């Protein structure tokens, strides 16, 4: 539930969940459309 | 002066492709020298050049190195880091993961980096990392902070070339002589209050010198301490008044200056404004609001035409916040400035369990009817289907855009429901981009003159897969007869840009 629109994977060596976003989604948990 | 960027404050979160991030971290760092903010270098891949950042010297908060996969970095020219801004509240300097096997982040070449006025640095797990486990830290950081340090040096590629043996106590920063660490603070004498240019008490650098000097005096500093003169290095500006003692009495100076990050100006540049400290910020957030007296804009108490001032999502009370949200949206109550930026995003509709956020009630976005002012930008990614204008900025009249949305967008109305904008009040758009895309029933946006409300020039437009014109002409959605060629935010008369009600 983190990553809103995008898969999740953790850093263990950050100790942080980052998101991968998909086709028109951005930001740190996927939450921002893509602005062109 | 030198040539000012303000930098980045996105940490490890990455903008849209490979591409896309590169394309931003070249646009916002081309021929920078002084960063104003942070230096973040992320996401860096495989071939990519990134020669067009030797030519930073001297970055105010911290620098953010990881998740590259460049072999090369040329920092080679920044000789200073004040760290007044931390990462994770601790480092200045982060040069977290950069491997992809062991391949990446080989060359660090900082070559005169001397001084970290603050903070603490952290290398963590760097494969490819060559000749920075050979660096003395004591000559470059403080040592109020060498209890945090977390240097970490475990290299799997094994590929590194020895420095060279001119190199004091073999510290280099990469292969080569002119790669040599250069001590500055730790090869001083006991008489050097701070830095110095060799062993000898002759050598000793001005107080106001950082990071080295090549001569006696305040104006041989290689980079001020604290403020920066016209060519001279001082622990303060010249202040604004002065007190006369005959009259007892502050006087107005007639050499004064503010504080333009560390330099001393004569007037602050634009997008700027005086504080009541006499330091130039980007806008004004606290209680206060911008100006226009003497000719010149100030940082006024919130008093008349200001009734409440108010963060934006992103910092203050609202930073870690994504948008505007049921719990949100109560401490907009009756504020008329925005210190910041806004977000509307579909998250907050659709809730977040994450933050254990409840779906937004659409109506209590008639909180945000008192608005008048945005510092930063408008961003509007979601709105209720139901609504068909932008009706809780019907009184909003001016976006600064002094904070842009990934440095170009100061309004962004993205895939909305609406069918007119109706933004009645709003008259100033000072400098950013504005983007209109993806509303399919939204029809008079094309009809706007857009440079009526622009104050920069070079601002764009993107208002592009709306709704057709034709299509709205054939359905009697147009400018209201009593409207001017300017355009319409509706089909009202109260929507004319010119000639409105
Ligand atoms: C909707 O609005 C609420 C209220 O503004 C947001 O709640 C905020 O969520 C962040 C998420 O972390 C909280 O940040 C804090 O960060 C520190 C350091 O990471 C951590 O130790 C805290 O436990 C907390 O996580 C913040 O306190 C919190 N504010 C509240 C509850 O008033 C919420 O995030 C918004 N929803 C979305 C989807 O953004
Ligand atoms: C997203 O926006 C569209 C466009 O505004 C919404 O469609 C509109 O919905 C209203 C009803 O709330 C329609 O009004 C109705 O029109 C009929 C004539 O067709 C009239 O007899 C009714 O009394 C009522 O006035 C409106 O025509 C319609 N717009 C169209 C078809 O272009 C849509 O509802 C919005 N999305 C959601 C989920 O609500
Ligand atoms: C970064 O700055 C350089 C110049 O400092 C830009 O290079 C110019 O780019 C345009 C685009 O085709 C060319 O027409 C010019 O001939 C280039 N050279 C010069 C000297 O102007 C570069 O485009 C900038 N990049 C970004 C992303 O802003």
């Amino acid at each position: 539930s983190y990553c809103i629109n995008g898969a999740c994977a953790f850093h263990h060596e950050l100790e942080k969940a980052i998101c991968r976003c998909f086709t028109g989604y951005t930001g740190e948990r996927c939450e921002h459309l893509t602005l062109t | 002066e030198k040539k000012v960027c303000q930098g980045t404050s996105n940490k490890l979160t990455q903008l849209g492709t490979f591409e896309d991030h590169f394309l931003s971290l070249q646009r916002m760092f081309n021929n920078c020298e002084v960063v104003l903010g942070n230096l973040e270098i992320t996401y860096v891949q495989r071939n990519y050049d990134l020669s067009f950042l030797k030519t930073i010297q001297e970055v105010a908060g911290y620098v953010l190195i990881a998740l590259n996969t460049v072999e090369r970095i040329p920092l080679e020219n920044l000789q200073i880091i004040r760290g007044n801004m931390y990462y994770e509240n601790s480092y200045a300097l982060a040069v977290l993961s950069n491997y992809d096997n062991k391949t990446g982040l080989k060359e660090l070449p900082m070559r005169n980096l001397q001084e970290i006025l603050h903070g603490a640095v952290r290398f963590s797990n760097n494969p490819a990392l060559c000749n920075v486990e050979s660096i003395q830290w004591r000559d470059i950081v403080s040592s109020d902070f060498l209890s945090n340090m977390s240097m970490d040096f475990q290299n799997h590629l094994g590929s590194c070339q020895k420095c060279d043996p001119s190199c004091p106590n073999g510290s280099c920063w990469g292969a080569g002589e002119e790669n040599c660490q250069k001590l500055t603070k730790i090869i001083c004498a006991q008489q050097c209050s701070g830095r110095c240019r060799g062993k000898s008490p002759s050598d000793c650098c001005h107080n106001q010198c950082a990071a080295g000097c090549t001569g006696p005096r305040e104006s041989d500093c290689l980079v001020c301490r604290k403020f920066r003169d016209e060519a001279t290095c001082k622990d303060t500006c010249p202040p604004l008044m002065l007190y006369n003692p005959t009259t007892y009495q502050m006087d107005v100076n007639p050499e004064g200056k503010y504080s333009f990050g560390a330099t001393c100006v004569k007037k602050c540049p634009r997008n700027y404004v005086v504080t009541d400290h006499g330091s130039c910020v980007r806008a004004c957030g606290a209680d206060s609001y911008e100006m226009e007296e003497d000719g010149v804009r100030k940082c006024k108490k919130c008093e008349g035409p200001c009734r409440k001032v108010c963060n934006g999502i992103g910092i203050g009370e609202f930073k870690d916040s994504l948008s505007i949200n049921a719990t949100n949206i109560k401490h907009f109550k009756n504020c008329t400035s925005i210190s910041g930026d806004l977000h509307i995003l579909p998250v907050a509709f659709r809730g977040d369990s994450f933050t254990h956020t409840p779906p937004l009630d659409p109506q209590e976005l008639d909180i945000l009817k008192t608005v008048k002012e945005i510092t930063g930008f408008l961003l509007i990614q979601a709105w209720p289907e139901n609504r068909t204008d932008l009706h809780a900025f019907e009184n909003l009249e001016i976006i600064r855009g002094r904070t842009k949305q990934h440095g170009q967008f100061s309004l962004a109305v993205v895939s909305l429901n609406i069918t007119s904008l109706g933004l009645r009040s709003l008259k100033e758009i000072s400098d950013g981009d504005v983007i209109i895309s993806g509303n399919k029933n939204l029809c008079y946006a094309n009809t706007i003159n857009w440079k009526k409300l622009f104050g920069t020039s070079g601002q764009k437009t993107k208002i592009i897969s709306n709704r057709g014109e034709n299509s709205c002409k054939a359905t009697g959605q147009v400018c209201h007869a009593l409207c001017s060629p300017e355009g319409c935010w509706g089909p009202e008369p109260r929507d004319c840009v010119s000639h409105h009600h």
